[PDB]
RNA sequence: UCCCCCGUGCCCAUAGCGGCGUGGAACCACCCGUUCCCAUUCCGAACACGGAAGUGAAACGCGCCAGCGCCGAUGGUACUGGGCGGGCGACCGCCUGGGAGAGUAGGUCGGUGCGGGGG
RNA sequence: CGCCUCCUAAAAGGUAACGGAGGCGCCCAAAGGUCCCCUCAGGCGGGACGGAAAUCCGCCGGAGAGCGCAAGGGUAGAAGGGGGCCUGACUGCGAGGCCUGCAAGCCGAGCAGGGGCGAAAGCCGGGCCUAGUGAACCGGUGGUCCCGUGUGGAAGGGCCAU
RNA sequence: CUGACUGGGGCCUGUAGAGCACUGAUAGGGCUAGGGGGCCCACCAGCCUACCAAACCCUGUCAAACUCCGAAGGGUCCCAG
RNA sequence: AAAUG
RNA sequence: CGCGGGGUGGAGCAGCCUGGUAGCUCGUCGGGCUCAUAACCCGAAGGUCGUCGGUUCAAAUCCGGCCCCCGCAACCA
């Protein structure tokens, strides 16, 4: 009675998650903070429009979190998406020291 | 290969029927084939070593699609094999595999079964979808008598998002589907 | 170091540096004295018995004499070798410890007395399956196995005729 | 003549550090078999299942319907 | 004869009988019943002997209710051993009672002939015992 | 145990153990694997 | 790959799977 | 602020099963392809990439209905901390404080924070 | 006769009896790390050989499956199943606690060295957890260089490990 | 001045009681595999049965090692006497 | 060698 | 009231620790040798493994409760 478990969250100990959404054809990413139930900094795919390759415009929404997010006070975070799967649409974006 | 004799035929030929026939109002919402399975029970694992690939080579010989070798889930004193390993070979067909199958199935193969009067009518029952069972395996073209060391039946379950039989039964049967009627 | 009220027939232990099995045990307890344990026991290789008696301390010395199955495959010296059909193990018994190693076969499966993975009692069937060999066509005729040795046996069992043979009498029950 | 008359060591497990107590870092605050409790905030959780402190603060226990129940640790503030 | 056909364990506590009766207070299944006054233990032994003299009264009549069940085992060491060594052996089990339980109820009877059955069933019986009829029990 | 068996680890020519327990009869003749030593650190490891 | 039916009841088909060179001694022909 | 949707968390079935009905502008999905990254003990089913002809049929969001599920008093009992009586026991009762579980009346086909998109 | 589980045990802990009822003296080089995946038992159909469950397909099924072994607590938002690399079944340490007459037993964050897995966050100093055990003494094996009966060196000890 | 004891809060619990949701126990009834019997040739099914009887369904109950529930109390920390 | 009616 | 062992083809015994295997002797029925009967020779049939539970993928076997079985004890007063 549940199709895909995710919780690769939930495996979420040590605060601001960078929440990922891979829409058919768009990508949406924000940084959450629980403990607080609050999303400190957003920054949409198409919601922004944006190029359009896909992975390439990943990357973009992805340099565009990260500099939206620093001047924030953040610069820590931890990753994410549900089915990430972490890969092709991976946004292994410049600034946001969260590594990885 | 994105399209057969059959598989046109599905889409100008029954694709109207059943519409015109049960009177569908959606697109989508009319019938149309998920998947058609065929795996093989051998039993056969047992000693003399086991191999029965040749049956595997074969199964995906008449499919083009190597089969996934299952294995037994619990295990039985009764008829040895047992726990793990051992017996089982079945493979999934979609899509165009799923078609240029169908096709020699419907044309060359149930033609020629022994008797085969018609394919028992009864096999759906409450499933959107539809089995039935073959004793030999040289039913089909891509083999021949000679070779194939020994016999192997198989089953044949076809899997489709009609709901009720009447959708599935005339599909499968404006599809060319003889019927013991 | 097991006791003795804790016996048991069948238990197997080391008395008087030698190999037994209590086979009789009847704890003892009257008058108003100490328990004893009175039992009999059996060689393990020898047939040997010898009936004893025990107070309720005096420990006696478990031994560990399992009994697998093992299998000819070939002679060698003035000795056979068998195979525990389980883990395939290589056991060189002294013809002496194979009870009847004669009337045998180089393929036969018996019974063995592993005692520290050395056998020292190795016993076939009562009646094994033999192929005479000789006999003339001539009634209670001698006839030589395939294993060398000789049986009676009656007329009809001539040359290449498989029999019966009980391993103990070394006598024909009969043919194949 | 029994068959039984056998036991364990009785092993005393259970809650202990109550909510609204003060602990340090390191106080097992719960000792049991299964996961009776779970592991909360700054409340790391042992191989036999035993939630401690992971800093100096307060311990509060929160139920969580059928999603288990909690302990944390809110440090001092 | 009466009494369980398996069960988890076979000696059993013996609990103590204080007052109440968790249920089975009403008739529901007949005409007249034959509720308890006071606790105790009913051996499967009497039951038997009540629902027996029972239908022996009025032979070939209406049917009997047996709303109480010899669930409980009953020990008792054997004869002349002193203290200790275990809880005795098993011999029958009990059913245990409590003021106003029905433990039985007839019908298909006539009223004349139910008040006799059921006197006689009490006399069977180890405890005091009153005949009740049917009414505000719905 | 006596399928069992105890048993250390040697460095590699050198002393150091780490003294685990192999398990006969199964996944058995002989074994080794990678672990570190008191001394330098990080090496295979033989049994003996 | 494509292939051939080539029956004995006359009828021949044109479909895929492996090798074309097919004698179904007996199509759809009763 | 006000609704429609997409994310996410919270309360933890008054949030569910089952019916019935709805939405495709936008969203979201199925969908269309499999050259590429990545792929299935065999299947692009699933993961993954490129796309958008079509659809809202599936799935999901939102309504409605209460058959089932879950929630559920107020009364009154059980039982009981402390005090005190009765029988020969059997166990039963009195006072003062707490007070269930069943059952009944009834209740619910969710409420809800934060950030985004949209009129 | 020691150890584990349940009851008795009276809703913290603890608690007796020749009270009720069962287990252990082991085991896994994968049944251990880590990373990524998958979800059960049963039930009604439906199907060649095929029981009544061999393998396949469709629904229905929140856990009744499983978790090496007793029972218990636990658990599918894995502790279960599968796969790829691996060996942290690390060495120097160990704040702070549980339990406790002593002795023991148990949990343990963080630091160092040097590694494994992961993109990373992180995770790893055995095993879903409670049994699978044995103080000192006396000896044995390696290591070490500490003492080495006037000196040097041995003899023999010591320390670490087993 | 922290004590025994008490007041107010917060947590932990699975007993009395009660309750069948699991574990099993369980009277009758229903519906119903399964056996027993009769209808009758073996064409192997079809049917009836004031019998033995699974599942499930109500109606009634039982349990130290059962619990969907569950008090009174008890334990501890905190602040006050 | 080899019992009985 | 305990103490240990035993219930397997018709009889008497193996097999049980070391779970997947029914072993033996006599008996029985069939057939030969004899005029015939024995003997003897040829060949065959036959075991819910005492029952009721549980453990296991599976049990004669491992585990428990009963039922019969055989033998041993019951002392100091
Ligand atoms: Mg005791
Ligand atoms: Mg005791
Ligand atoms: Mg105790
Ligand atoms: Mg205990
Ligand atoms: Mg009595
Ligand atoms: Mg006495
Ligand atoms: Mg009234
Ligand atoms: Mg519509
Ligand atoms: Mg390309
Ligand atoms: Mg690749
Ligand atoms: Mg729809
Ligand atoms: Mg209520
Ligand atoms: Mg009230
Ligand atoms: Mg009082
Ligand atoms: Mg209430
Ligand atoms: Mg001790
Ligand atoms: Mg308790
Ligand atoms: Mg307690
Ligand atoms: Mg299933
Ligand atoms: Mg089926
Ligand atoms: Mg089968
Ligand atoms: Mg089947
Ligand atoms: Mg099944
Ligand atoms: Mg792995
Ligand atoms: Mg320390
Ligand atoms: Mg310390
Ligand atoms: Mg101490
Ligand atoms: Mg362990
Ligand atoms: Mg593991
Ligand atoms: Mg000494
Ligand atoms: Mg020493
Ligand atoms: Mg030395
Ligand atoms: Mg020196
Ligand atoms: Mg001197
Ligand atoms: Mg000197
Ligand atoms: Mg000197
Ligand atoms: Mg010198
Ligand atoms: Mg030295
Ligand atoms: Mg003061
Ligand atoms: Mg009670
Ligand atoms: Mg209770
Ligand atoms: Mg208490
Ligand atoms: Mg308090
Ligand atoms: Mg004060
Ligand atoms: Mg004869």
């Amino acid at each position: 009675r549940r199709k895909f478990r995710v919780r690769n969250r939930i495996k979420r100990t040590g605060r601001l998650r960078l929440s990922v959404f891979r829409s058919l054809k768009h990508i949406y990413a924000q940084i959450i903070d629980d403990e607080k139930g609050v999303t400190l900094v957003s920054a949409s795919s198409l919601a922004l429009k944006l190029k359009g390759n896909k992975t390439e415009v990943a990357r973009q929404v992805g340099r565009a979190l990260a500099e939206k997010a620093l001047a924030l006070g953040i610069k820590q975070v931890a990753f994410d998406r549900g089915p990430y799967k972490y890969h092709g649409r991976v946004k292994a974006l410049a600034e946001g020291a969260r590594e990885g | 290969p994105l399209d057969v004799a059959l598989k046109r035929k599905y889409y100008e030929e029954v694709r109207p029927e059943l519409i015109r026939r049960f009177g569908y109002q959606n697109v989508w919402e009319v019938p149309r084939l998920e998947k058609v399975v065929i795996n093989q029970g051998l039993g056969e694992a047992k000693e003399d070593a086991r191999i029965l690939e040749k049956a595997a080579q074969e199964l995906a010989l008449i499919t083009g699609q190597k089969p996934a070798v299952t294995r037994a889930k619990k295990s039985i004193s009764n008829f040895k094999l047992r726990k793990g390993m051992p017996i089982g070979l079945r493979v999934t067909l979609r899509r165009d595999r799923m078609w240029i199958f169908l096709e020699k199935l419907l044309n060359v193969a149930l033609p020629r079964i022994r008797d085969f009067r018609g394919l028992n009518p009864n096999s759906f029952d409450g499933r959107g979808n539809y089995n039935l069972g073959l004793r030999e395996q040289l039913i089909f073209p891509e083999i021949t008598y000679d070779m194939v060391d020994a016999l192997r039946g198989m089953d044949i379950a076809v899997v489709t998002t009609a709901e009720t039989d009447e959708e599935a039964r005339a599909l499968l049967e404006l599809l060319g589907f003889p019927f013991r009627k | 170091m097991i006791s003795v009220t804790d016996l048991r027939p069948g238990t197997k232990v080391k008395m008087d540096g030698g190999l037994w099995e209590c086979v009789e045990y009847q704890h003892q307890k009257l008058g108003r004295g100490g328990a004893k344990v009175v039992a009999k026991f059996k060689n393990l290789e020898t047939g040997a018995t010898v009936e004893r008696t025990f107070n309720s301390g005096e420990k006696l010395e478990d031994i560990y004499v399992e009994t697998r199955e093992l299998q000819y495959l070939y002679p060698e010296g003035e000795e056979m070798v068998f195979m525990d059909l389980e883990t395939y193990e290589q056991f060189a018994v002294p013809r002496s410890r194979v009870v009847g190693a004669e009337f045998f076969k180089e393929g036969m499966t018996a019974l063995g007395d592993m005692y520290e993975g050395q056998p020292i009692k190795v016993t076939p069937p009562t009646v094994v399956e033999l192929k005479v060999v000789d006999t003339p066509p001539g009634g209670s005729k001698p006839a030589t196995l395939e294993t060398g040795a000789v049986v009676q046996v009656p007329l009809f069992v001539e040359p290449g005729e498989v029999i019966k043979v009980d391993t103990r009498t070394g006598e024909y029950v009969g043919r194949a | 003549s029994t068959r039984n008359g056998r036991d364990s060591q009785a092993k005393r497990l259970g809650v202990k550090r109550y909510e609204g107590q003060v602990v340090r870092a390191g106080n097992i605050l719960v000792r049991q078999r299964g996961t009776r409790f779970k592991p909360g905030k700054n409340v790391g959780m042992g191989r036999d299942f035993t939630l401690f402190a992971l800093v100096d603060g307060v311990v509060e226990f929160q139920d969580r319907g059928r999603l288990g129940r909690y302990v944390h640790v809110r440090p001092l503030a | 004869m009466l009494m369980p056909r398996r069960m988890k364990y076979r000696k059993q506590q013996r609990g103590r009988l204080k007052g109440a009766t968790k249920g089975g207070d009403y008739v529901a299944f007949g005409d007249y019943g034959l509720v308890a006054l006071e606790p105790a233990w009913i051996t499967a032994q009497q039951i038997e002997a009540a629902r027996v003299a029972m239908v022996r009264h009025f032979r070939r009549g209406g049917k009997i209710f047996i709303r109480i069940f010899p669930d409980k085992p009953y020990t008792k060491k054997p004869l002349e051993v002193r203290m200790g060594k275990g809880k005795g052996n098993v011999e029958g089990y009990v059913a245990v009672v409590k003021p106003g339980r029905v433990m039985f109820e007839v019908a298909g009877v006539t009223e004349e002939q139910a008040m006799e059955a059921l006197r006689i069933a009490g006399h069977k019986l180890p405890i005091k015992t009153k005949i009740v009829r049917r009414d505000a029990y719905d | 145990v006596r399928i069992k068996l105890l048993l250390e680890c040697t460095e590699c020519k050198r002393r150091n153990y780490a003294t685990e327990k192999n398990k006969r009869n199964t996944p058995n003749k002989l074994e080794l694997r990678k672990y570190c030593p008191w001394c330098r650190k990080h090496t295979v490891h033989r049994e003996v | 790959v494509p292939a051939r039916i080539i029956c004995g009841c006359g009828n021949v088909i044109e479909t895929y799977s492996t090798k074309p060179e097919i004698y179904v001694e007996v199509c759809s022909k009763c």
